[PDB]
């Protein structure tokens, strides 16, 4: 076959990133270690932390879309009522 | 929109078939399919249910030939060629009282009454709704509301105005079993009958339904323990960096 | 070398499950592609079985779909595992969408990959309005009036379209013959696209959470990320399950168990739940022709965002204002469909007005203002004149 | 240890794994029904049946 | 034997709300029973009734009544 156009990944042996000099690494056995030593630390302290950092970028415009659809339905419910209509009648027109 | 063309909002009942463990009253549904021969079925059809799906849950096998066999069926052509007629069997359908519409409303002054067999989904309320709607006709209605003639007052009903008059009264039907029946208890015995015939599969699904998400959700914890193990040597991973010299 | 690696059908396997180079970063987020092909095999087989006992006249489809509930062995379950799994699959396929907004997986060298998706995303649309109208229930029957009629305002070749769509004068009998015809057909148009989108995937692989190249440290598909995959797959079963056997009805319409009458309007006509955005900007637009265009436009407008994000650094990590704006985007999709299962009325249909501005005004303006202000409070912050 | 006993160091092989499964189809539907027509005593047609004749 | 609903429903409009959502109504009727005895009742486009002050007794007899009624039923 011939080959193709040219892309930004590789494959094992010629990835295609820097070339890499003096960084060394250690690993150890899956079969040494002690099974599931962060069943209660993790869950409790580290959720936590990662919980209130991003809190702040959903609950402000969440809090923005549900008092809108409130007043908005609140509304509605007051123009067909006894109460509300002559209000109906004029934002009818 | 007004809330007389919504329909007033039907309460919670404490039906016994509630619940991911239960299944149906099946005493309730052998009363209430005779409340349904005695006074639901003057005008109502019930066209999806057979004489066969009867046997074992609210009859024996003896008494639904004896229920069928007061019937009259078509049968195949003479040989000369002319119709005939039979009793019924256990394959036939419940029949209806009317042949067409035409004649079903012209018995009802113009209005025509549903088939019963798929009524309690096809309602938004379920069972709540049916059995509001058979208690909630009042004596009078309110002032002010102008009602067409034939026609009466349910609050439970969109807009107010029902072409069914009140049907259900006390000690209308002697039960078998010796239970007084009030209109309460004949109204909430029609309703479980009535689920029984729109869901005959309930409780053969509520018991499939605990095998699977016990095996399913042993699987899932199981899964989880299996991915940490494998992912040890990832997860505790060091590095060390030394800058090398500048020969080069 | 070994087997796998040789073998020309092997081969394949191998270069695309096993072998395949992953970043190492990368969270729970990456693994909704995985459930989409679960979720299509699922519809395949469900609706094969189905089909077998299935008769789409006019006036036998509504009576053999109550033989399927009541008469064939576990055709109950058949019926609510593909009427509930065609739910979970839209709610994984917006889920799959919305990742790549967030990290900017849409960029080059990746706009073929994003561009093949939006072609499945429209076929998707166009199969599950295809086989709710072979229900031939109350809902089915209005809900293909509203959507065939909508053809008759394009000029000069309006009416000729519509009665060419209909097979006749109304919906009728050819209709629901050729609308289940082409239900068969279209799940093996998307099976095709699926191949072509793998291949797209397959010269530059994934991103990953931090927007920076991913050269540097991989490891293998086979026993990380297969065994990863297997921790969503019995989550997705049983949420699934729990639908199927003790909820089957919630995500359905009442007025789908009548069947449909040409002569008898209901009180309301609301589309299923995934549907419903795309119903609320239709009504928005009072011009009858141009709520048409304005509809398939809101889907059309995904192609553009390519060229109208400037940033210098992919993804939405380490950038604050991007990620307030993401999550307003998200909040006004969700009021879009709640707008869209309302009557038409006071003050619902300014709220909705608004609300399809505000869709529009994100992928056009908001996107290439804010883009262009962070890349200059990235330089000012650093650089000392 | 417990596993040591049947087993000793190895995985289940697979053989184990059919053989093992098929039993576990019968024991577990049979504990399943049990406990659900105990729970429901008194509604089901076995326990009205039984009433209509006695 | 009689009805166990309309004994519960007849014992709940005996209470403090209660007493106090059935008097709004009936002064509701009474007001529209000494109008249409006024000429000029042919036509309004502006007819008063009292279908609201019904559903405010009705929805409190429903709450008070429904997780109680079928205690009493076999
Ligand atoms: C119609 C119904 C369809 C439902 C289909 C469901 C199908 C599965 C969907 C799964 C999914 O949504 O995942 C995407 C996203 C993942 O966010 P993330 O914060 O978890 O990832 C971070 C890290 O990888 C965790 O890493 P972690 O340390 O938590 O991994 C270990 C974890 C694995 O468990 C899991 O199953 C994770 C999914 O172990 C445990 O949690 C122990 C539990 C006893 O999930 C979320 O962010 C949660 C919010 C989802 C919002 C959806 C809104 C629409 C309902
Ligand atoms: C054709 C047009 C198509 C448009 C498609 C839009 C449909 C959107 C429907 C909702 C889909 C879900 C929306 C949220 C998707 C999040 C995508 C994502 O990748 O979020 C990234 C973010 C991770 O944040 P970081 O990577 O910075 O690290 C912090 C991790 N703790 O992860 C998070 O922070 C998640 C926080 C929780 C998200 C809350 C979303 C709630 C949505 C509820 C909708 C249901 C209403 C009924
Ligand atoms: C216990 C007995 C009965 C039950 C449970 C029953 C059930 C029902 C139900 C569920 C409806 C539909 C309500 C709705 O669509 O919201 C209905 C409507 C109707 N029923 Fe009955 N029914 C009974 C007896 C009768 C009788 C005896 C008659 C006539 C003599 C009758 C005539 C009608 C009519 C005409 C309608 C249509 C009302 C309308 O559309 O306005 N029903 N019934
Ligand atoms: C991407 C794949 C598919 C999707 C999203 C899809 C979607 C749907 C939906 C939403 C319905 C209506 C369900 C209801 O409310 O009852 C339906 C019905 C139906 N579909 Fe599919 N479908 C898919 C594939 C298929 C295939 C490939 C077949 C046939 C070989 C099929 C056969 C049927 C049949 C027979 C019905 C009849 C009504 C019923 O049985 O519920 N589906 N489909
Ligand atoms: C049946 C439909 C689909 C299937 C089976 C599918 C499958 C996949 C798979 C397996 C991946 C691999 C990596 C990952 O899981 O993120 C992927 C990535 C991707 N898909 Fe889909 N997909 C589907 C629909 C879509 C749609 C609707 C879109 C966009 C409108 C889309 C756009 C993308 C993009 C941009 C990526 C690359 C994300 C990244 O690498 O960060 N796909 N898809
Ligand atoms: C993140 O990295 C990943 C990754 O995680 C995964 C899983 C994959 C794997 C692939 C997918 C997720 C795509 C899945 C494939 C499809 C969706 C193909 C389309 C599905 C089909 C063609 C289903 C075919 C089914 C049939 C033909 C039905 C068979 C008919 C029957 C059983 C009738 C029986 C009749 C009788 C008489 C018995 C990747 O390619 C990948 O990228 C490297
Ligand atoms: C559009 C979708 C189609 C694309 C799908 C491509 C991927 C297909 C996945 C197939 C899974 C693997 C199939 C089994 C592979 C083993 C075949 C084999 O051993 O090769 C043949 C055996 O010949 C056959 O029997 C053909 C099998 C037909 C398979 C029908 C499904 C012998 O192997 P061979 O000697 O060629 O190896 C060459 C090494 N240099
Ligand atoms: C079972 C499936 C078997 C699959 C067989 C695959 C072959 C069938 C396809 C035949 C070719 C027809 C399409 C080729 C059109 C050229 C596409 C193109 O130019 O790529 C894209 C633009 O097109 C798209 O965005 C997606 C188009 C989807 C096509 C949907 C049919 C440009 O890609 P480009 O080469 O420019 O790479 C970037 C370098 N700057
Ligand atoms: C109006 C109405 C009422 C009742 C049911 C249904 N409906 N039809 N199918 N399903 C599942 C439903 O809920 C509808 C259709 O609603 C929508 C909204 C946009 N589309 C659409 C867009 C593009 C294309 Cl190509 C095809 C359809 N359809």
């Amino acid at each position: 076959g011939p080959p193709s156009g040219k892309t930004y990944m590789g494959w094992w042996g010629h990835m295609g990133g820097p070339k890499q000099k003096g960084i060394t690494s250690y690993a150890v056995s899956p079969y040494a270690q002690k099974p599931l030593q962060g069943i209660f630390h993790n869950a409790v302290f580290n959720s936590f932390r990662r919980f209130k950092s991003q809190f702040l970028y959903v609950l402000i415009p969440a809090g923005i879309y549900w008092y809108w659809w409130k007043n908005g339905n609140e509304y509605n419910e007051f123009l067909y009522s006894k109460a509300g209509r002559e209000e109906l009648e004029r934002v009818n027109v | 929109m007004t809330a007389a063309e919504h329909g007033l909002h039907a309460p919670a009942y404490a039906w016994s078939h509630n619940g991911p463990f239960e299944t149906f009253d099946h005493a309730s549904i052998r009363r209430g399919y005779q409340v349904y021969r005695e006074v639901c079925a003057a005008c109502h059809s019930l066209d999806r249910v057979a004489w066969r799906t009867l046997v074992g849950v609210s009859h024996t096998n003896e008494e639904v030939r004896n229920m069928a066999e007061e019937f009259e069926y078509d049968d195949e052509p003479d040989e000369q060629g002319n119709p005939k007629k039979r009793p019924g069997k256990l394959s036939d359908y419940i029949p209806g009282p009317y042949p067409n519409e035409q004649a079903a409303r012209a018995a009802n002054q113009g209005a025509l009454p549903p088939d019963l067999s798929l009524i309690v989904k096809a309602r938004h309320g379920g069972c709540d709704y049916i059995f509001s709607l058979l208690t909630g006709y009042p004596d009078e209605p309110p002032a002010g509301v102008a009602l067409p003639p034939g026609s009466n007052y349910n609050p439970y009903f969109p807009g107010g105005s029902i072409a069914m008059a009140r049907v259900l009264f006390d000690d209308m039907v002697e039960y078998e079993d010796g239970t007084p029946a009030t209109t309460s208890q004949m109204a909430k015995d029609v309703t479980t009958f009535l689920n029984w015939c729109a869901e005959p599969e309930h409780d053969e699904r509520k018991r499939l339904g605990l095998k699977t998400v016990i095996i399913l959700s042993s699987l899932y914890l199981l899964s989880i323990w299996v991915k940490k193990f494998k992912w040890a040597g990832i997860k505790t991973r060091k590095f060390v960096f030394n800058p090398p010299k500048p020969r080069k | 070398m070994a087997f796998r690696k040789s073998n020309v059908y092997l081969s394949l396997v191998n270069s695309y499950i096993i072998d395949s180079p992953q970043p190492s970063s990368i969270n729970y987020w990456w693994n909704m592609g995985s459930l989409l092909g679960l979720c299509l095999v699922i519809q395949i087989v469900t609706g094969i079985f189905m089909a077998m006992h299935y008769s789409s006249n006019i006036e036998l489809a509504f009576s053999s779909v109550e033989h399927i509930m009541r008469d064939v062995h576990n055709g109950y379950i058949l019926r609510y595992l593909h009427a509930n799994g065609a739910s979970f699959f839209f709610m994984v396929m917006f889920m799959h969408m919305a990742k790549g907004l967030y990290y900017g997986s849409y960029r080059s060298p990746r706009v073929t990959l994003w561009n093949v998706g939006v072609i499945i995303f429209i076929l998707t649309i166009a199969t599950a309005f295809l086989g709710y109208c072979c229900v031939y229930g109350q809902m089915s029957h209005w809900g293909a009036t509203v959507i065939t009629n909508l053809f008759s305002a394009i000029p000069f070749v309006g009416n000729d379209i519509v009665s060419w769509l209909w097979g006749g004068f109304s919906v009728s009998n050819p209709t629901i013959q050729r609308f289940f015809a082409l239900h068969y057909l279209v799940p093996f148009i998307i099976a095709a696209m699926v191949i072509m989108h793998l291949m797209a995937l397959h010269i530059h692989g994934s991103s990953n959470p931090l927007g920076i190249t991913g050269n540097l440290d991989r490891i293998p598909m086979h026993s990380y990320f297969i065994f990863k995959d297997l921790v969503t797959v019995f989550l997705f079963m049983l949420i699934l399950a729990l639908f199927v056997f003790y909820s089957p009805n919630t995500l359905g319409h009442p007025d789908n168990y009548i069947p449909g009458n040409p002569l008898v309007t209901p009180a309301s006509i609301v589309p299923e739940w995934y549907l419903l955005p795309f119903y609320a900007i239709l009504r928005s637009i009072p011009d009858k022709l141009l709520g048409v265009i304005t509809m398939f436009a809101a889907i059309l407008v995904l192609l553009v965002l390519p060229f109208t994000d400037r940033s210098v650094v992919r993804g939405n990590t380490f950038k604050v204002l991007s990620k307030f704006f993401f999550f307003i985007f998200v909040f006004n999709f969700v009021l879009l469909g709640q707008i869209g299962a309302c009557h038409v009325e006071v003050p619902y249909v300014l709220m909705g007005q608004i609300a399809t501005f505000i869709y529009f005004a994100y992928f056009l303006i908001i996107v290439p203002v804010i883009s262009t202000i962070e890349n200059v409070l990235f330089y000012i912050g650093r650089v000392n004149k | 240890s417990l596993y040591k006993t049947f087993f000793k160091r190895n995985a289940v092989f697979v053989g184990t794994i059919f053989a093992g499964a098929f039993v576990f189809q019968t024991v577990f539907d049979t504990a399943i029904t049990s406990w659900y027509e105990n729970h429901n005593k008194g509604k089901l047609w076995k326990d009205v049946k039984a009433r209509i004749a006695a | 034997v009689t009805d166990q609903l309309e004994d519960l429903r007849e014992h709940f409009k005996n209470t403090e709300e209660g007493k106090a959502l059935v008097h709004h109504y009936e002064e509701c009727a009474e007001r529209v029973k000494i109008q249409q005895q006024q000429p000029g009742y042919a036509d309004l486009e502006h007819k008063e009734d009292c279908v609201e002050e019904f559903f405010h007794l009705q929805h409190y007899l429903d709450t008070a009544t429904a997780p109680r009624l079928f205690d009493k039923l076999k």
